[PDB]
Order: structure tokens, then C-alpha cells, then sequence
């Protein structure tokens, strides 16, 4: 799973 | 509002306290409640309500994956029929998380964005307003999907247009924008180039910009850049 | 009930998918739902009520403590005035905690205890019963403390007579019930020496009879074991 | 905190 913020 | 009753900045001490404590579903509460008080966020504040409800989501988000990937493993050849239970406590979470979203979704929408005239603040909501359609959509299976998938891209691309005009490359905010919105377009919008474009663009005006930083400035920036590089290595 | 309408395999295997996906109020909800059937529970079911029930009361207490030493350090001289909030919400929070050891208990005693015949059964829920007191005795400081303190030692002691005449000890239920009742004299009873003799004679008589088991009995007990240890090593 | 299982 990719990077959020 | 069950919060209707406490005073605003006792809600505001109270999800400080949630936060500390972990316990994100009362951090969520109390700053709904803040919010529900009228008056504008402070930068601080928005940054309160954006944890919670971040966590909140993000847990459900992880179960309903765990629930969904069972529920696909039933459904292969071979797979031993195991009745309704699966298919309803996947709904149940889905049902749970499609709440939680709209009613982040509803706090923009009264009144949190129409209030907001500084960037800083209207970009962190619509940003935000993308990010709960996104999460929306990706549990969207039916007639609607279109239109909460073009939901989350409109709100996105007003955030990006406003912080193109009216932030620097490094600010916090337009990197995460960007960032998410990047993986918006990987995940949600089947358009991986635009997202890998996105996310190096990004990456790349930032750098140029960092020689005008303090070094706590920096420090904030780079963090997000390297969320971007990370996602850039997933990617490619 | 909320889950009256559900059968009760339904909400075991729901349990189990909550399990799964680390939604323990769920599970815990589901399993309060299968006792509630009124028939008993199989080793598999009461694992599952004491798996989701310890979770959600073991977050509840890790929240209940970063709150109390927030709420002390403000009692301290040179801390400033903040008002009502700390205390509110360790109250709240602390109520909350309350509820989940009363509902735990209830079921216990409407009616799992009574209908456990076997000692296998009958010293898992005494434990669970000594545990929801003892977790009820850590924010316990009024009136009733002395009385909730004993009824942890009365039902502790209970387990402890059964599994000593009908289990080996080896037995898991044994050997955890020990480890349990071993904190509760640290803890609770400010029985330190008695909580270090009961942790050292259990560890002692275990090991000698490790002889006697397989290799995944084995496993399961040296486990315990080394938790006796552990305390053991922190405690002198 | 001690161990309890
Ligand atoms: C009011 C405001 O300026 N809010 C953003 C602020 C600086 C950036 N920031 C962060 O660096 C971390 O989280 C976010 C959260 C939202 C957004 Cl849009 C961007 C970044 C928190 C620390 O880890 C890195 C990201 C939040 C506070
Ligand atoms: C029905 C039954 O036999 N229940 C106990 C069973 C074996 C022991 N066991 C464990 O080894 C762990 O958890 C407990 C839980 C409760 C009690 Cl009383 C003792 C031990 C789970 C794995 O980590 C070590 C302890 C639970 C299942
Ligand atoms: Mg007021
Ligand atoms: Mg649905
Ligand atoms: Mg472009
Ligand atoms: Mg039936
Ligand atoms: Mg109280
Ligand atoms: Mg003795």
C-alpha cells in the first residue's frame, strides 16, 4: 500500500 | 450533538487528551463537536480533526481489506461454500467506514470550506474532501461509482489548483496534497503515469525550493519528499 | 440483544472474522451474542470471549492509565489549573471500563459459571472473574474497593483449589490462572512476597512436569512459563 | 507492567 497523509 | 453541551475549547482540551491516549474514536467525537461549534478552525484544530478522523478511517480501512480479501479467497474455484457471513460482516465494516466518511464529508460541507478564504485552510479541506471520496471509492461497487471517483478528482484538483498559485513548492500541505492526490490517480483512477508524473513534478519543484527553508522548515518538507520517493520506488 | 436475530454459529464465525481483522469490540460483541444462545461454550468459544473481551478492556486500561498519570502530574504543586477536563475524561474513560467488566461478569454469572461443570471450564471463567474484578479493583477508590479486591481473591481462589485437586501443573488454564493471581497479589493485595512465592512454586512444579508432554504441550506451557519468569525478574 | 495472559 502506498504513502497518504 | 451529544458535544453540544461542552464548551469549545474543552473539546478541543479533551481530543489532545484523546490523542494521547490512543483513543482516536473520542478524538474524532470531540473535534466533530468543535467543529459543530461554528466558528473557524486554527491551523492546530484542523490538524486535530484531520488525525482523527485519519485514524479512525484508516482502521476500518484495514479491516474491511482484511474481510474483503476473504471474502474474494470464498469466491474461487474450489472454495468451500461458507454461507452469507463473510459477504454481511464486510458490509457491516463498509456500512460502518461509508459513515464516518460522510460524516467528515458533512463537516466540510457545513460549513468548513465555504468559510475558508486563506489557502492554507481551504486547500487542507478540499484536500481533505478528496481524500474521504477517495476512501469512498474504494469501496464503491455500484451506479455511483463514477461520480464519487470524479468527486474526490474535483475536490483534489481545486486544492491543487489553489496551492499552485498561492503556496511554495515545499509547503507541508502542498505536498501532501500532492501525494495523495498522486495515489488517487494510481489506485482510484487506473492512471499510473500521471501518478508517477505527479509525484516526480512534485518531488523535483520541491528540492529546487528547499534552499529557502529554516531548518525545521526543512525538516517538515523532506518528510513528505521521501513519502514521495517511496512511492516513486513502489511504482517504477 | 442486539445479536438475538443472529444464529449463534453465525456469530461465532463472525467472531472469528472480527478476530481477524482486529475489530475486538465487534468480536467482543459477537461472542457476548453466542453466550446470550444460553447453551455453554466449547475451549474454541470461550477463548474467543476471553481473546476479544481482554482486548478491549486491556485498550481501555492503557488509555485509563495515560490519563491518570496526566491527571496526577496536574495535582502535583506547580502545576497550573486546567480544569475539569482531565478528570471528565479519565471519568469517562473509566466508566467506559467499568461497563465492559460489568458486562463481562454478568455473563459470567447469568450463566456460564454455574453451568461449568467440568474443571477445565469452571477455572477458565473463575479466572476471567478474578481478572474483570482485578481489572475493576485498578480504578477502584471508594467505599467498595475492599470488596472488590476480595471478590478478585475469592474467585482466584476458587480456580486455584479447582485446578490444583483436577489439573496437572502444566495445564495452560493452570499455569496462567497462576501468573494472573500472582499479579493480583503485586498489584492489588500489596502481597508482594506472596505474589513472588506463588510465581516461583508454580514455575518449580511445572518444570517438573515437563517430562510427561508432547512437544506442542511442551510449547504451550514453557510459554507460560517464561511469563512467570519474566515477573519473577522484574520482581527481584 | 507484568505479564497476565
Ligand atoms: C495547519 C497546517 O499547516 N497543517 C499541516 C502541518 C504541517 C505538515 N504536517 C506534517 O508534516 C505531517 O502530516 C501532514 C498532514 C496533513 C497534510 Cl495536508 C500534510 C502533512 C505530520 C508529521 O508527519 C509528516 C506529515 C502536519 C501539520
Ligand atoms: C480451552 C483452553 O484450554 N484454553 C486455553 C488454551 C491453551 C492456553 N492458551 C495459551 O497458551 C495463551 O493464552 C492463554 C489464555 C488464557 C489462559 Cl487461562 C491461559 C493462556 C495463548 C497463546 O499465548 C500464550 C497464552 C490459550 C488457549
Ligand atoms: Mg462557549
Ligand atoms: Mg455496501
Ligand atoms: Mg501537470
Ligand atoms: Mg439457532
Ligand atoms: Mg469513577
Ligand atoms: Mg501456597
Amino acid at each position: 500500500f502506498p504513502a497518504t497523509v | 450533538g451529544a458535544m453540544g453541551s461542552m464548551e469549545r475549547a474543552s473539546l478541543i482540551q479533551k481530543a489532545k487528551l484523546a490523542e494521547q491516549a490512543e483513543r482516536y474514536e473520542d478524538m474524532a467525537a470531540f473535534m466533530k463537536g468543535a467543529v459543530e461549534k461554528g466558528e473557524e478552525l486554527s491551523c492546530e484544530e484542523r490538524n486535530l480533526l484531520s488525525v482523527a478522523y485519519k485514524n479512525v478511517v484508516g482502521g476500518q480501512r484495514a479491516a474491511w481489506r482484511v474481510l474483503s480479501s476473504i471474502e474474494q479467497k470464498s469466491n474461487e474455484e474450489g472454495s468451500e461454500e461458507k454461507g452469507p457471513e463473510v459477504r454481511e460482516y464486510r458490509e457491516k465494516v463498509e456500512t460502518e467506514l461509508q459513515g464516518v466518511c460522510d460524516t467528515v464529508l458533512g463537516l466540510l460541507d457545513s460549513h468548513l470550506i465555504k468559510e475558508a478564504g486563506d489557502a492554507e485552510s481551504r486547500v487542507f479541506y478540499l484536500k481533505m474532501k478528496g481524500d474521504y471520496y477517495r476512501y469512498l471509492a474504494e469501496v464503491a461497487t455500484g451506479d455511483d461509482k463514477k461520480r464519487i471517483i470524479d468527486s474526490a478528482r474535483s475536490a483534489y484538483q481545486e486544492a491543487m489548483d489553489i496551492s499552485k498559485k498561492e503556496m511554495p513548492p515545499t509547503n507541508p500541505i502542498r505536498l501532501g496534497l500532492a501525494l495523495n492526490f498522486s495515489v488517487f490517480h494510481y489506485e482510484i483512477a487506473n492512471s499510473p503515469e500521471e501518478a508517477i508524473s505527479l509525484a516526480k513534478t512534485t518531488f523535483d519543484e520541491a528540492m529546487a525550493d528547499l534552499h529557502t527553508l529554516s531548518e525545521d522548515s526543512y525538516k517538515d518538507s523532506t518528510l513528505i519528499m521521501q513519502l514521495l520517493r517511496d512511492n516513486l520506488t513502489l511504482w517504477t
